[PDB]
Formats: structure tokens, C-alpha cells, sequence
């Protein structure tokens, strides 16, 4: 019944603060603890802290060194998590979660928010450059390079081609920009007749590229 | 802090199998342990609380046992919805801590990778950087090693890789590795090769190209 | 409108209101050695209209502005000088209070632990939170 709806993705510079919200939908907070747990890309879960609504009592993980503040607005059933002096290591999906019982903040988490991606980086918005990966079976693709922030989307032949497609997770380069590759295997006998197009969209920079991948 | 150690880190199983995941605490946590399931891009879901109490709405094929420092999560007769990562959590004392996760993946027959190598495009070369890409396609199991060589000189520190999740149709993995060089260094060498090690191959396979050929 | 009984006491737990309904009363109690002012109010009463709620008939035994709340509910009244350490509240029908185990105690009860004052069979009664703190 009760659900938790979190605020949208944030892109932040190092040294700044971020304030994420967690709103109860289809109910109220009651006195059940509202806690925050984060997960860095490809890593496990890490507890940050929790607050008891109405009572106002909050507990935090000492490793945050006072950088986390958790508050609750009982009238609007919204909890907030503010993380100050952001650094690249704070890049993570942040979740809010309700406690299973009125046992303070040392509880199991029975209801979770959908998550809020927070990216901390010195990089500025930049659309990708799209390079071809030129071709029994042939492999071809696109290298979607040097963009920021995530995400990019890739389709092939405007969605008409899905068989044999593999779109890899993006990697963060040492430059601070992301790179993503998307490939597809096709019959070599089709290369003289068919045109394969990778359609790349990067909504943060309003960039849209439809790259024909030609047999070099 | 209490350190929660989960094992195995990963396990391969089929629909119908029984899986046992273990969580060990560095100190006693009484029975204040919970288990969660998490699918990629989604929030964790509570399965069990207080070491053995099944959460409302969670199927009875999930059961938890343990006390003190040793706990297990057992899934009897695994179903397609159960391939996911599982985490344990202690809430005996602050700070609340989680285990490192156990990925439950689909067992299938061994499949050697189909390997492809791509030189940098002429369009990319026009901007001063060269990306050479090696593709390892539709292999099983996930363990695969890629080794880059330029004129037989082994490369280190100049490559990045990423792997897909198990394919929804054939349960294989695919991996892409990218070797990054300056256009100046790229034009100074001729042979570009990627050597792939995988248990489906009788010996490592090398795919290569000659620059300008 | 007042509930004769105080909300249920749960061993090793405390309760608190999120906001006080209109009609809630609070005794004008004073600290040891201090007495209630002559001809003064014996109770503060939460009142309201279409624009705001507030406490009427102020107690007497710091901040110049005592902000009103939105209609239908009052906030915790600010402390008055030489006030007793314990607050004696008298709630009305429809009032909800919320429970939490005291730190070091835990509940097997799943979900919210609340009590509401209801008018049942011509008399007021608080619902029983199904809460045990161990």
C-alpha cells in the first residue's frame, strides 16, 4: 500500500551539497523510521542514517563525518537527506527506506524508494562523438565516446533491429567523460544490401545522432 | 563496526535447484539480521527479517536460519524470478552494515566467445585519439581475460572493459575491451592484437589486424 | 469531545502526537515553588477557524512571536516561564498518537503503532496499539 517516491537524478560539482527528498505516496509516515542507504556503481549497500518522524531523533554513520543531515516534514510526509562537501566517491544511487517496526532506527527496511542517482563530477555537460565499429557472421557497432553525464540510449535501425544486439554498460574514463559501445552481429551476406544505423540519444545535451555503420 | 561477510560472491544454478547463501558476522548480532533481493536498476526488496521471519507477500521457497555469527538464506526449487543479487543486513548495533552481496546467475552449457577486433575509425583518428576495440561475444561462464599486444609488446594500464548482464534469450555474457592510444603512438605501430582466455577455448585465441591493411 | 482516558501506556514505549486537534486542552501547571497567576487561565485550549489554528487562554506562572498553525491542528505550544516539567494533555475524539519503543527495546509488531480516540457505544475509548517492547 504505502510507497516511497524520491526526487530525480542530480548532477553536482565537487564541494557542493545535494538535498534529496523521499515522499510517502498512498499513506503517511507514522512513527516508522525513514532511513537512507546508498549504492555506488557496481558496489554493495551502505547505511548513511535514519530519522524517527514525529519524535525527530536521528542517527548517522560516523564515517560520513557530519556531512549527512536527515530531516522529516510530517505534514507533507516527506523526508530529506542532505549530503554536504560532495566528492567523486559520493557518486551513487541513494535510497530511502521505511522501517519494518517502531524499534527506532535499528530496524529491517520493508518499503524502499526507487532511488535517486547523484553524480559528483568536475565535468560539464557534453554530447558524445559517435564512431563506427566497421564490419558467416559479421560484427559491427558504434563507439559512443566522451559524453557527460549519464545516460545515453542506443537503438539499431530505429528499433527494428534487436536480435544480436549488445549495448555495454558505460565506463568512466580517466578524463571524467563516459564511453559506451553497442554492437550487433549480422549475417556477412547482408552487408552489401542492408544499411545498419545506430541511433544514439543523449538527453542531457539534447544530442541525437543516427550513425550509418559502413563496411570500411 | 560489524563486518558482514557473504559467501559465495556468485553462484550458478538452474530452475529447480536449491541454493544456500551464507552470511557471517565478525561479532554476535543475536538474530537481528535481514535478507534482501535486488535486481539491476531496482531497489532492494525485503525477504526475511529477524533471521527467519518471512516478509508478507514473499514466497515460502525462501527461508532463513541462524543466530549469533552464522546465518543462511535458502531458496528451495529456484524459479526464474529468483536470479538476482542477495544481501544480508545486521541491525544489532550501529552502524547498520550489509554483506557484500551474492549474485545468483543462470547455469547453462559452456560457450566459447566469438572474438572480433576493430581498428579506430578514420573519423576518430582525425581528432588525435585512437580507440581499438576487442569484442568477446556470447560466452559462458563469465570468467574471461583479455590481453592487449601492440607489435607483440604487452599493454598495461591503457585499457577498460565492460560486460553485459546475462542475455535474456541464451544466458550468455558479452565483453568489450577498449585500448586507448594517442594518434601519434597508434601510427608508430603495426600489429594490434587481443588475446582472449576462456575455459570454452582449448587454448587462448588471438585476433589481430595490421594498421593500414 | 474530550476523551476521559489518557492514551494507552505501553511498557518500554512512549507516544507523541504529530499535531493537536482543535479542542485539545493542556493544564496550566507550574514548577515547584511557583504558583498559577491570580484569576488566570487553568487550561490552554487549541482553537481554529478557516485560516488558522492556535492556543487560546495562555498559561502563566521567551520569543515575542507565537506563530499560528494551519486550520484543524495546533503545534506543540512554546514553553512558558516557570512551567512544570511534565505536560498534562487532554485529547479529543479523532486524536491520534504514535508510539516508539524506548531505545534498547524492540517490537515484534509489524508496521505502524498508533492509538486513536473513538466514540464507541456512547463513551470515548482509545484503540489498543498491538505493541509489546522487549
Amino acid at each position: 500500500q504505502v510507497q516511497l517516491v524520491q526526487s530525480g537524478a542530480e548532477v553536482k560539482k565537487p564541494g557542493s551539497s545535494v538535498k534529496v527528498s523521499c515522499k510517502a505516496s498512498g499513506g503517511t509516515f507514522s512513527s516508522l523510521a525513514i532511513s537512507w542507504v546508498r549504492q555506488a556503481p557496481g558496489q554493495g549497500l551502505e547505511w548513511m542514517g535514519g530519522i524517527i518522524p514525529i519524535f525527530g531523533t536521528a542517527n548517522y554513520a560516523q564515517k560520513f563525518q557530519g556531512r549527512v543531515t536527515i530531516t522529516a516534514d510530517e505534514s507533507t510526509s516527506t523526508a530529506y537527506m542532505e549530503l554536504s562537501s560532495l566528492r567523486s566517491e559520493d557518486t551513487a544511487v541513494y535510497y530511502c527506506a521505511r522501517g519494518g517496526s517502531v524499534s527506532g532506527t535499528l530496524v529491517d527496511f520493508d518499503i524502499w524508494g526507487q532511488g535517486t542517482m547523484v553524480t559528483v563530477s568536475s565535468a560539464s555537460t557534453k554530447g558524445p562523438s559517435v564512431f563506427p565499429l566497421a564490419p558467416g557472421t559479421a560484427a559491427l557497432g558504434c563507439l559512443v565516446k566522451d559524453y557527460f553525464p549519464e545516460p545515453v540510449t542506443v537503438s539499431w535501425n530505429s528499433g527494428a533491429l534487436t536480435s544480436g544486439v549488445h549495448t555495454f554498460p558505460a565506463v568512466l574514463q580517466s578524463s571524467g567523460l563516459y564511453s559506451l559501445s553497442s554492437v550487433v552481429t549480422v549475417p556477412s551476406s547482408s552487408l552489401g544490401t542492408q544499411t545498419y544505423i545506430c541511433n544514439v540519444n543523449h538527453k542531457p545535451s539534447n544530442t541525437k545522432v543516427d550513425k550509418k555503420v559502413e563496411p570500411k | 563496526d560489524i563486518q558482514m561477510t557473504q559467501s559465495p560472491s556468485t553462484l550458478s544454478a538452474s530452475v529447480g535447484d536449491r541454493v544456500t547463501i551464507t552470511c557471517r558476522a565478525s561479532q554476535s548480532i543475536s538474530s537481528w539480521l535481514a535478507w534482501y533481493q535486488q535486481k539491476p536498476g531496482k531497489a532492494p526488496k525485503l525477504l526475511i527479517y529477524k533471521a527467519s521471519s518471512l516478509e508478507s507477500g514473499v514466497p515460502s521457497r525462501f527461508s532463513g536460519s541462524g543466530s549469533g555469527t552464522e546465518f543462511t538464506l535458502t531458496i528451495s526449487s529456484l524459479q526464474p524470478d529468483d536470479f538476482a543479487t542477495y544481501y544480508c543486513q545486521q541491525y544489532n548495533i550501529y552502524p547498520i552494515t550489509f554483506g557484500g552481496g551474492t549474485k545468483v546467475e543462470i547455469k547453462r552449457t559452456v560457450a566459447a566467445p566469438s572474438v572480433f577486433i576493430f581498428p579506430p575509425s578514420d573519423e576518430q583518428l582525425k581528432s588525435g585519439t585512437a580507440s581499438v576495440v576487442c569484442l568477446l561475444n556470447n560466452f559462458y561462464p563469465r570468467e574471461a581475460k583479455v590481453q592487449w599486444k601492440v607489435d607483440n609488446a604487452l599493454q598495461s594500464g591503457n585499457s577498460q572493459e565492460s560486460v553485459t548482464e546475462q542475455d535474456s534469450k541464451d544466458s550468455t555474457y558479452s565483453l568489450s575491451s577498449t585500448l586507448t592510444l594517442s594518434k601519434a603512438d597508434y601510427e608508430k605501430h603495426k600489429v594490434y592484437a587481443c588475446e582472449v582466455t576462456h575455459q570454452g577455448l582449448s587454448s587462448p585465441v588471438t585476433k589481430s589486424f595490421n594498421r593500414g591493411e | 469531545e474530550l476523551c476521559d482516558d489518557d492514551p494507552p501506556e505501553i511498557p518500554h514505549a512512549t507516544f507523541k502526537a504529530m499535531a493537536y486537534k482543535e479542542g485539545t486542552m493542556l493544564n496550566c501547571e507550574c514548577k515547584r515553588g511557583f504558583r498559577r497567576i491570580k484569576s488566570g487561565s487553568l487550561y490552554m485550549l487549541c482553537t481554529g477557524n478557516s485560516s488558522h489554528s492556535s492556543w487560546d487562554n495562555q498559561c502563566q506562572c521567551m520569543q515575542p512571536v507565537d506563530q499560528a498553525s494551519l486550520p484543524g491542528h495546533c503545534r506543540e505550544p512554546p514553553p512558558w516561564e516557570n512551567e512544570a516539567t511534565e505536560r498534562i494533555y487532554h485529547f479529543v475524539v479523532g486524536q491520534m498518537v504514535y508510539y516508539q519503543c524506548v531505545q534498547g527495546y524492540r517490537a515484534l509488531h509489524r508496521g505502524p503503532a498508533e492509538s486513536v480516540c473513538k466514540m464507541t457505544h456512547g463513551k470515548t475509548r482509545w484503540t489498543q496499539p498491538q505493541l509489546i517492547c522487549t
